[PDB]
Parts: C-alpha cells; structure tokens; sequence
C-alpha cells in the first residue's frame, strides 16, 4: 500500500536590503533541511552520503516551494521566515523584479487559485527531494523507487481527498517544471586573539 | 475515464502532423553539408553539419506547432515566445525517442546515426553531451510510442511560464486539453502501469535543466568562435 | 636558448594581432573571438591536442579578457576602456553597485600595470602564464601544458633581465599580478517570425 | 651576490617564530575532542564528532598563526583593522601551506602532530566534499614535490599575509612594502640555495595563485556544510563564514 504516509510527510512540514532579507530568511531556514527531511519517510535510511548529496541539490527549490506556499496569503509579495514581508515594488526597486514576479506569478499566485495544501506542497517537497540523478549518488535506483512511492501516495491521497477534481494531481507536478526553472535562475575573537 | 472520439482524433492529427514533419525533412536532406582528427577544418565541418541539421529541426517543430489546436489563435507574440524556448526541448524530446540503444547512438533523418564522438568531434563539451544522451537512454526505457512522444510534446509547445507569454491563462487552457488526454491514454493503454503517466510528466523537468546545459553549451562554442547561424542565434543566443 | 623555446617576439605579435554592467558584457562578448585568434600565435599552443586547446581557454578565458582591459585601461583615470570603445567611471560603477569589484580592478591590476609600465610583451607573458594552466580537468596531459608554462617563466625572466637590468625585482613584480588576477577573476563570476507566417 | 645579514637575520627569526608558535600551541593537542573509534560508517554521530574535531585543529591553527603574525616586523606597527584585515583572509592559505607542508607522500596522508595522520576518506568521514578534498591533496603532493625548507615556507607564509589586495586592506601601500621584503628574501635565497634549480623561485611564487582558487574552494565548503548540522564555533565563524 501507501509505504510513504501522507501523514508523515505533513508532519514535517509543520516541523518547521529587500535581497538580504531574503538572504537572511533563507540562512534561518538551510537549518531546517536536514530535520525536515529527517522527518520524510525512508529518508534517514539512505546512506550518509547520498543524503547530504539530496539536500545539496535540493536545497534551493525545497526552500523556494514553501516561502511561496506561506505567501499565498500576502496580496503582492512573501512573508519570509524572519516574519517580514517583501513587496513587488521594493523588489523592483532593487533588482531582481523579473525573478519576483516568476515566484509570485507562477508560484504563489498558483497555489492559491488552486489552495493546494500543506500535504500536497509537502509531498512536491518530497518529490524535488528525492532527485536521482543528483551527481555522486551512491544508489540512485534507490531514490528514484522513493521518488515514485511519493507519486503514488500524492496521487491517492489526491483521489480521495478531492475525487471532484480528477486532474489535481497532473496539476500539482506541473508545478515543478516552473520551480526548476525559477531555482536556476535564483543562482571580536580576532581582536580579542590580536590583544591577548 | 475513457478517450472520446475526438480525443482519438486529436492524437491522431498529431502523430500524422509529425510523420508529415518527417518526410518533408528526409526530402530536403540533400540542402545539409555532407558529414566530412586533430583537423580544425573538419570539427567547423562537423559544427557547420550538426547546425544545419538543427534548423531543418527548427522547421519542423514550427509546421508541428501551427498545426496545433488553437497555436495560430495566439498573438503571434505569444507564438514565438513558446516556439522560442520550446525549442530545445523538442528537438531533446526527438533526441530520445531516436536513440539506439544498443550502439549508443543517435539518428536523425533516417540515416543519419550519431554517438558521443561524433559530437565530441565537432566540438561539443562532455558536459553537454553526457546528460543528453543520460536523458535519451532513460527516456527510452520507458517505450513511448507515436502517440505518447505527440503528447509530450505537445504539452512542453503549451509551458505558460515561458518567458514573455502574455495570455498565460489561454496557454495553460490549450495545455490542459493535452495533459488530459495523455492521462487517458495511459491509462487506457498502460492499465497496470499507473506510474507511467507521473514519470512523464517529470521528463518535462529535466528539460528545465537540459535547456539550461544547452545555453551553457553555446557560451562555450562560443569560446571556440562558433556562432550560431542567424536562425538558431535569434532562438539560443539572444 | 630559453627566448627560442618560447619567444617573446611570437608573443607579442599575438597581442598586436588582437548601465555599465551590460555594456562591460557587450564589450566582454565582443572579445570572446579573439580567444582562438590570439592563443594560435603563442608558440607552441597549437600543437596541443584541440581537447586541451578547448579547455585551456575555457579555463582562462576571464582571466584573459580581464587583463587585457586592464592594460588597455592604462591611460584612463579611475576607470576602464572597453574593446568597443566606451569608457566606464568608478563613480559609474558604484552607482550600479559593482564598485567593490571594480576598484578592485583599478588598484590592483590597472594602477599596477600603469605605475612599472608593463609593456606588451610582459602583458602577453603573463597571459601566456594564465593560458597554460596545468590544474584544468579533463586534460589529457597536464604535463605537457606545464612545460609550456615553465618555458614561459624562462623566457619571461631572459626578457626582463636584459630588456630592464637596472630592475633586478621586475620578473617577480609581474609574477606578484597573477593572484590578484585570479581572485578577481574568481569574483567576476526576424528569422523565427518569418517561417512562423510564411 | 649573496643574502644580506639583514635577510639571514629576518629568516632566522621567522624560523624560530614558526617553532616556537607550534610548541606554543603543541600544550594542548589531546586537548581537543577525540577521533572517533565507531565502526558505523552511517552514524551521524561519530560524523559530528570528526568535524568537530577538525574545528578544534583548526581553531589551535588560527591562533598559532596569529602568534607568528604578531612576529613579523611591521604587521603590529599596522593598524588594528589592517591586522584583521589580513589575518582574516590569509587564515586558510597558511592553513594550507602548513598542511602542504606535512603531507606524507608514501602513505597520502597529512600529519599534523606526531601520530595524528589524515587520508581523504578520514576527512569524508567528517563530510567534507570530495570537491574540497581532492584539490587539496593534490596541492600537498604537488608543494610536496618542490621540497621545499622551513625557511621556505615560512617566507612563503609572510609573503602569503602580506597581501595588499586583501578585501578591507586600508594602509595597501605599507603592506606592499613589508611584502616585497620577504619576496626579495625568498628570491636571493633561492638563488643561493637552488643555484641549480632557477625554476623553483617562479613556481613558488605561482603556487600563491593556486591558494587564491582553494581558498574559493573552501569556501563553497563552508556553505556546504550548512546544509548539514555542521556550523562553525564562533572563531572560524566570523573568519569563515560571512
Ligand atoms: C549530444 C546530442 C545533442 C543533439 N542536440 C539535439 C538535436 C540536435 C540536432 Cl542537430 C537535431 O537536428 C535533427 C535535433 O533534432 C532532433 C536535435 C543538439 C541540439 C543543439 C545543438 C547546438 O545548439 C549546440 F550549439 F549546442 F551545438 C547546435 F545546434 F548549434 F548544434 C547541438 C546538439
Ligand atoms: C582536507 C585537508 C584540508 C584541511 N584543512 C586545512 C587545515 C585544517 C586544519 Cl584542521 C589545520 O589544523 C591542523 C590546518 O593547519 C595545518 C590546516 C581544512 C581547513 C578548514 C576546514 C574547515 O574550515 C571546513 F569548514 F572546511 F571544514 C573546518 F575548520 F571547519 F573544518 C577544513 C579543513
Ligand atoms: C527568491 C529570490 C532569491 C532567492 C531566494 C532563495 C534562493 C531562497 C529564499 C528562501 C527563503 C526566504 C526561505 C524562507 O524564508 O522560508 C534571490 C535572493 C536570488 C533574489 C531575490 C528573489
Ligand atoms: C570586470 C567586471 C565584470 C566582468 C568583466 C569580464 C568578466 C570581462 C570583461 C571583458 C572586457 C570588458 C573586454 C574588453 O572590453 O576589452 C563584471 C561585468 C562581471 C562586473 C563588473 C566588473
């Protein structure tokens, strides 16, 4: 059956300059990863390596799908995880405008009309997550098999939980060609020793 | 849920509109510099080669795309922003459903059958090469047929977030008709193979990144003072 | 025999036969076809392998453009010359916010080259030195790139000693640019419409 | 033709400050958290407590360095932000030398106290990349290859903090100078000492550019270590990461 609970997966999410507030957000979140994932199902028995191989090619979109999901509610901009908020206008004023507007158009704008929910943006995080063809796995096979398991369970919990929208789930993986195409594009003690 | 009548139809205007494609670019296969080791002159002839054959591509995948249900019902706009960087992903998408795997190899145009040397040897960097032909031989495992191959691409022609779209609402719309259809197709033709549909779908992510390789892949032949001919330049430079 | 296994006269006809930000990388795509053009003239480059031709230049060629500019930019006053003839201020470069990079550029290479008049032939050694970089992956022999390095450390040193013996530092001095050029080098890191209706 | 009493003299002195600072330091080496003994190449835990342990290393190499730096005529005569300024920057360059210069050929490892030898699979054990780790050992083995002395290395090391270009450098001019010193002392050194082996002197000079590129490297290695657990103690912090 569903070897990759819904339930689990949602757990985890609840777990946990305009640009340098962004930045900062992101620093205060990059200490998440690790027991975000922690908590994903089948994911601590990956080995080490491979881990740290998922998370360093990951990072970047795991963190982008959920400021955006928490931005469903802002008018015109993201609430960052500092508890600030960013405005189209600032970012434009600053400089990375046409890349605010993909994330609020594409994103955000996107999972509200549809108000996808936490289970659902978790197990996109999921699928981002377990990316087999990240360089230097040590068994990929393994995390594509995991990778697919979430396909399953996303689309059954999507069958029963909405079974009058027959094409939610086809609608939610389209979500991630826009997330990977966005995640492209977003890339005193010495004194004291001088003195003692 | 089952395929309609018209569904049968649309699918079946494509594959035909793509084996049309097909034979009008085997016709006009003679226009391309004829395929010529430490030699500069034959890696430009190589490069010159590879290029010509990428516009004859080009060709195609626009007849392909004025054929779709409601493509010319776009502002012209819109039309080049999708064929515009759609582009790279189609002819990757051909890339695959013409690999063999057997010699590792390529072929376009019938009888045209490329390996990795052969793009080494006009120039082209491992970094390029070796993810492309990773994502042939994937995708080939996977055995899609006519139909299957249409739909997909079809589905990447109608990406809303490509840059510049302007009636992004209407592109998603013109999506959905063949997101659908490939759904009930799978599931009407592959009824034990439910992943199928979801695996597909994900191909069109790795186009994302394939997409990018590729530009990298041009500033770098660059490098090597190979421009794209005016065509491809207006597509992949600019 | 150190000029004659490397020479500098060869290298010095290779250099004679060659908002702000986006005009820095206009003029910078401008320059990108004088790569090929300019590393044929140093001896012994062609006889590379084109694998290891094709890396070495994808390796340097930042670093390349960057120096030439810079000694371009000699008679400029705070500021650079581009290959396509504009001149960029510091007070312009702040203003778009890449200042901190830029002065870098001034002080370190610009004012460096200004102040000991490097010449041309020195200008190509070093560049020379930052083409035939041993450590670029995927070379099928690291080696020989190497000695063609050391052949450029030889041939430098001859020239300085004879053409500039009262400056028994020189050869160092123009060693002392390539780190700093490095770490800059780090930081700096109609058709379609008518088939569509026809 | 031959090094000045005033150069012998500064040698001499930057040898024996190099000797002293390691003994200095030499007083707490079991000091440090231990290496693990735990045969499970998949605990996350004998993991922490290898990176942990190379943090405390590193933290006793900082402070080392510092101790040599204040040694050298003309850093203290610096301004307090000048002496900051290059200590900040030259920090893993030195590290770096001073790890080329223990790396054990035979056994491709690098010792840094007596019975305390590395290989890349110790250090991939405490999850540093591979991307880190082998440009660093390939940078040991080549310094390796050169032979170079104490004397060597330690002018080496002067010319290495002495850098004008450091980011936040006020006084360029000054420090300039005091590095052309140890440039000009390296130089007629190596022509006394290797009067056989001229090349030595450029390619000692060029390995300063290799470091320029490592140390870009390690920082990457930084930032991937927080996509872990592993942050830095406080020290390294505000050295390394921003
Ligand atoms: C290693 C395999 C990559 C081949 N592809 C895709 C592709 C190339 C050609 Cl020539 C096609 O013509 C039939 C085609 O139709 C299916 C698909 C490829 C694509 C673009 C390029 C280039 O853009 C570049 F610059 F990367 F070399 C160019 F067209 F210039 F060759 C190279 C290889
Ligand atoms: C793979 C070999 C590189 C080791 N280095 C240089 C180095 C490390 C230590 Cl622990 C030293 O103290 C003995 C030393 O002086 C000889 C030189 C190295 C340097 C820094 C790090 C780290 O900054 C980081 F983040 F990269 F892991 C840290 F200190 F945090 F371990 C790691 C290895
Ligand atoms: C989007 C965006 C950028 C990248 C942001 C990234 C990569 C992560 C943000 C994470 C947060 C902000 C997580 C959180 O707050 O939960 C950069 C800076 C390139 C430019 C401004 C737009
Ligand atoms: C230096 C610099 C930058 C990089 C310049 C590069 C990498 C090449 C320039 C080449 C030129 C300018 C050649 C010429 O004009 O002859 C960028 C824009 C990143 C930031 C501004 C400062």
């Amino acid at each position: 059956n569903e070897d990759m609970p819904v339930e689990r997966i949602l757990e985890a999410e609840l777990a946990v300059d305009p640009v340098t507030n962004i930045c900062q957000a992101a620093d205060k979140q990059l200490f998440t990863l690790v027991e975000w994932a922690k908590r994903i199902p089948h994911f601590s028995e990956l080995p080490l390596d491979d881990q740290v191989i998922l998370l360093r090619a990951g990072w970047n979109e795991l963190l982008i799908a959920s400021f955006s999901h928490r931005s469903i509610a802002v008018k015109d901009g993201i609430l960052l995880a500092t508890g600030l908020h960013v405005h189209r206008n600032s970012a434009h004023s600053a400089g990375v405008g046409a890349i605010f507007d993909r994330v609020l158009t594409e994103l955000v704008s996107k999972m509200r009309d549809m108000q996808m929910d936490k289970t659902e943006l978790g197990c996109l995080r999921a699928i981002v997550l377990f990316n087999p063809d990240s360089k230097g796995l040590s068994n990929p096979a393994e995390v594509e098999a995991l990778r697919e398991k979430v396909y399953a369970s996303l689309e059954a919990y999507c069958k029963h939980k909405y079974p009058e929208q027959p094409g939610r789930f086809a609608k939610l993986l389209l979500r991630l060609p826009a997330l990977r195409s966005i995640g492209l594009k977003c890339l005193t003690f010495l004194m004291e020793m001088l003195e003692a | 849920p089952q395929l309609s009548p018209e569904q049968l139809g649309m699918i079946e205007k494509l594959v035909a509109a793509q084996q049309q494609c097909n034979r009008r670019s085997f016709s006009d296969r003679l226009r391309v510099t004829p395929w010529p080791p430490q030699s500069r002159e034959a890696r430009q002839q190589r490069f010159a080669h590879f290029t010509e054959l990428a516009i004859v591509s080009v060709q195609e995948i626009v007849d392909f795309a004025k054929q779709l249900p409601g493509f010319l019902q776009l502002s012209r706009e819109d039309q080049i922003a999708l064929l515009k960087t759609s582009a790279i992903e189609v002819m990757l998408l051909e890339t695959s459903r013409r690999y063999n795997p057997g010699s590792e190899s390529i072929t376009f145009l019938k009888d045209f059958s490329y390996n990795r040397e052969d793009f080494a040897k006009a120039g082209l960097q491992v970094e390029f090469i070796n993810p492309i032909f990773e994502f042939s031989r994937a995708m080939n495992e996977l055995q899609l047929n006519d139909a299957e191959f249409a739909l997909l691409i079809a589905i990447s022609i109608f990406s809303a977030d490509r840059p510049n779209v302007q009636d992004q609402l209407q592109v998603e719309r013109l999506q959905h008709t063949y997101v659908e259809a490939l759904h009930a197709y799978v599931s009407i033709n592959h009824p034990h193979d439910p992943l199928m549909f979801p695996r597909m779908l994900m191909k069109l992510v790795s186009l994302r990144t394939l997409s990018s390789v590729h530009s990298e892949q041009v500033f770098a032949l660059r490098l090597q003072d190979k421009k794209l001919p005016p065509l491809l330049s207006e597509i992949w430079d600019v």
